[PDB]
């Protein structure tokens, strides 16, 4: 179950400024939940009830 | 067979039945619902039945950073090397750290207040929200944690985020230990079980079981005594804090809103700190907020705690009072007489035998509650005796206790004798001034009040490299 | 278990060297007695109608509140020498030991 404040590693996710250090982590921690990309994150956060509607 | 909202008696449901003159359940064939708690064995003919603890026993602030793996991470902020737990994304309390919404399927904080549309908070256990007052407990330690780790950061540059959540956490955890044992388990037990079942701590015994016996889960559970019938919110004069300075608790169950929206944790705080808890007496046992609407808002029908507490020692399998007293050392009264002797209470005797028959029958939380208090506890022996030698086993039986050889430095150790609830209050709010003395004593403003400037700060020279 | 460590597990395994379940969650509870139960090894007492406990009728837990636990809440006492903060402390720390998980509906 996806929560509300993981919406915002989807932004650090996105951010093109944000090093490539912070991004791995974020991406490591999104996989160990079964989450490989960034498309398949927002889609979790879609089926849970979160609007992804900025994405 | 649905148990919220069915009564009929079939596995895993266990209803409360509704006695004939009920003063607020009309309709007989009505019941309170409550599931049989979770096996661990189910379905077996040749076990007997034993229930489950989803939680560490050990004192370790499990309720911050949860008991199990991915529930630890989640509420971790994984978007630095900080070390910090996971904030509230977007809620703020004067500039102030609020926990993390969680996603439930059936959120029972949304039914409180349907247009705020506030849910339910994450934390290390699932219980955050069920009081405001639970809530701002909560926060404060999640800030308590954020602060450590950002002033571990200063004292070490060079420690990664798992190393800054690992020490924050650990002195977070010993935090709990000292409040708990130093502050609380005296002013619960009295001096003479405090002396009786937690004499001066020597070091880690490996032999001693640290699990919960299921019976402290019903024995612990004296606590219902002490609730107050409102939720009180005090401004920074500590004076009624406008409006709803006093807001019924049938009210405030699982309103996370209030806490979101009417003005964050400090008001909850300071009502803490400056209204008396409940005494528990003979015949004032428990309010009728938790007796008689418990969840009313967020349930089909209020539930009654009490009864719950009663309905849930006989889920468990809990011997009868007398088998506790005679575990206790304690002796056990056969008779009316005696009983009246025990109590103190010749009439709480007659009543307590007209429902039971029996003082072999009188549940555990019931007959506990039932008992005189020990000079300057609020608990009687038999309680004091299951809560002490819970508490003894916690204690001896962790290797990670704070005062264990190994577990902190000398100076660490030095500098951890030093906190204090109030102190941690101060670090963590608007708060200005808090309760002096022993927190859990001191109860009228302006008397027992001092300011936040005459407290030590938590030192933390000796966690340098 | 490892042999080298420096903190706590978040599931409380591996506290206890010897036996490295004791305090760990999602196990079961110790039971200090043994379980008192209507057939022995599960049914609750008050379950089946009409069953006695120890030669007397079960009674309701709804009935007992009623009868012992009730009072009029304008006459509640005020602990003069405890606080608010005494109760919540409590339920804080009871979420610090024990869960008892139900399932689901
Ligand atoms: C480390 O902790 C160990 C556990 O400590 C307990 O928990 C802590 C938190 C404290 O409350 C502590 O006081 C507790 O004892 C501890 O080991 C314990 O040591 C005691 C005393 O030596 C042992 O008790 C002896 O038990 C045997 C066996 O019978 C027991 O088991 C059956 C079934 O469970 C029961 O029916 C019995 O009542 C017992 O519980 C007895 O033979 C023996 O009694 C006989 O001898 C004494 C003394 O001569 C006479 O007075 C008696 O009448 C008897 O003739 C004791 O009762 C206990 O079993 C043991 N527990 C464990 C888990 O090993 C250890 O000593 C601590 N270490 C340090 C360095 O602190
Ligand atoms: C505002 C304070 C409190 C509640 C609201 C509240 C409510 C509950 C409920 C609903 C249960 C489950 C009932 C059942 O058997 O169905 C419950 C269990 C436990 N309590 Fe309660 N409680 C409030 C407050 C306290 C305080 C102050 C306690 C101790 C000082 C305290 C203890 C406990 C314990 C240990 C349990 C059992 C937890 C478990 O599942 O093991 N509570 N409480
Ligand atoms: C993780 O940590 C960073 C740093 O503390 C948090 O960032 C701050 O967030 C607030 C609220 O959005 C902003 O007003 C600040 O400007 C941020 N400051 C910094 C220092 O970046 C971040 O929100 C945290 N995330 C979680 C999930 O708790
Ligand atoms: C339910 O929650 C709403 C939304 O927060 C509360 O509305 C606020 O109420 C106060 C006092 O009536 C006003 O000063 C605010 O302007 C309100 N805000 C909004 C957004 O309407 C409402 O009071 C709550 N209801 C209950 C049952 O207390
Ligand atoms: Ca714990
Ligand atoms: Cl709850
Ligand atoms: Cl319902």
């Amino acid at each position: 179950n996806f929560l509300e404040h993981e919406l915002s590693y989807i932004d650090v996710l996105l951010d093109k400024n944000a090093d490539q250090a912070t991004k791995d982590n974020l991406r490591s921690y999104f996989a160990d939940k079964g989450l490989h990309s960034i498309k398949d994150i927002i889609n979790k956060a879609k089926q849970d009830g979160f609007d992804v509607s900025k994405y | 067979v649905n148990c919220e909202t069915s009564c009929v008696q079939q596995p895993p449901c266990f209803p409360l039945k509704i006695p004939p003159n009920d003063p607020r359940i009309k309709n007989q064939a009505d019941c309170i619902p409550f599931f049989r708690s979770c096996p661990a064995c189910p379905g077996s003919n040749i076990t007997i039945r034993n229930q489950i603890n989803a939680l560490t026993s050990f004192v370790d602030a499990s309720m911050v950073y949860g008991s199990e793996e991915p529930l630890a991470r989640n509420l971790r902020n994984m978007s630095n090397q900080l070390g910090l737990l996971a904030v509230n994304q977007r809620f703020q309390d004067n500039g102030r750290a609020l926990l993390p919404f969680d996603n439930l399927h059936d959120d029972p904080c949304l039914l409180t207040n349907r247009s705020a549309r506030i849910p339910c908070f994450l934390a290390g256990d699932t219980r955050s929200s069920e009081m405001p007052e639970l809530t701002s407990m909560h926060t404060l330690l999640l800030r308590e944690h954020n602060r450590l780790a950002t002033e571990l950061k200063s004292l070490n540059p060079r420690w990664d985020g798992e190393r800054l959540y690992q020490e924050a956490r650990k002195i977070v955890g010993a935090m709990v230990q000292i409040i708990t044992y130093r502050d609380y388990l005296p002013l619960v037990l009295g001096p003479t079980a405090m002396r009786k079942y937690l004499p001066t701590y020597r070091s880690y015994n490996d032999s001693v079981d640290p699990r919960i016996a299921n019976v402290f889960t019903n024995a612990f559970r004296y606590g219902h005594t002490l609730i107050q019938p409102f939720m009180f919110r005090l401004d920074n004069r500590y004076q009624p804090m406008e409006p709803n300075p006093r807001v019924p608790l049938s009210r405030v169950f699982f309103a996370s809103w209030r806490v979101v929206l009417e003005g964050g944790i400090d008001p909850i705080l300071r009502g803490l700190m400056a209204t008396p808890a409940k005494l528990n007496r003979q015949n004032q046992i428990a309010v009728d907020e938790i007796r008689e609407r418990l969840f009313e808002q967020v349930m089909r029908i209020g539930l009654d705690l009490p009864a719950l507490n009663m309905q849930r020692s006989r889920d468990h399998g809990l011997p009868g009072y007398n088998a506790w007293r005679r575990f206790c050392g304690l002796p056990q009264p056969e008779t009316v007489g005696q009983l009246g002797t025990v109590l103190r209470n010749l009439k709480l005797a007659r009543k307590l035998m007209e429902q039971y028959g029996t003082p072999n029958n009188i549940d555990i939380w019931m007959g506990g509650v039932s008992e005189p208090l020990k000079r300057k506890g609020r608990v009687g022996p038999l309680l004091a005796c299951i809560i002490g030698t819970q508490f003894r086993k916690l204690r001896d039986g962790d290797r990670f206790w704070w005062e264990n050889e190994g577990v902190f430095s000398m100076q660490q150790r030095q500098a951890l004798a030093q906190i204090s609830l109030p102190r941690i209050i101060c670090d963590n709010t608007g708060i200005t001034t808090v309760s002096k003395n022993n927190i859990f004593m001191s109860n009228s403003y302006p008397r027992d009040f001092v300011n936040c400037s005459t407290l030590p700060a938590l030192n933390l020279a000796s966690w340098r490299e | 278990c490892p042999e080298q460590d420096k903190y706590r597990t978040i599931t409380g395994m591996c506290n206890n060297r010897r036996s490295p379940t004791l305090g760990a969650s999602n196990r079961a509870f110790v039971r200090w007695l043994p379980a008192e139960y209507e057939d022995g090894f599960s049914l609750p007492y008050g379950w089946t109608p009409g069953v006695k406990r120890n030669g007397f009728p079960v009674a309701l837990a709804r009935a007992v509140s009623n009868e012992i636990v009730r009072f009029p809440t304008d006459q509640l006492t005020p602990d003069q020498e405890r606080s608010l903060m005494f109760m919540q402390w409590g339920q804080l720390l009871d979420h610090d030991l024990d869960f008892t998980p139900e399932p689901a509906a």
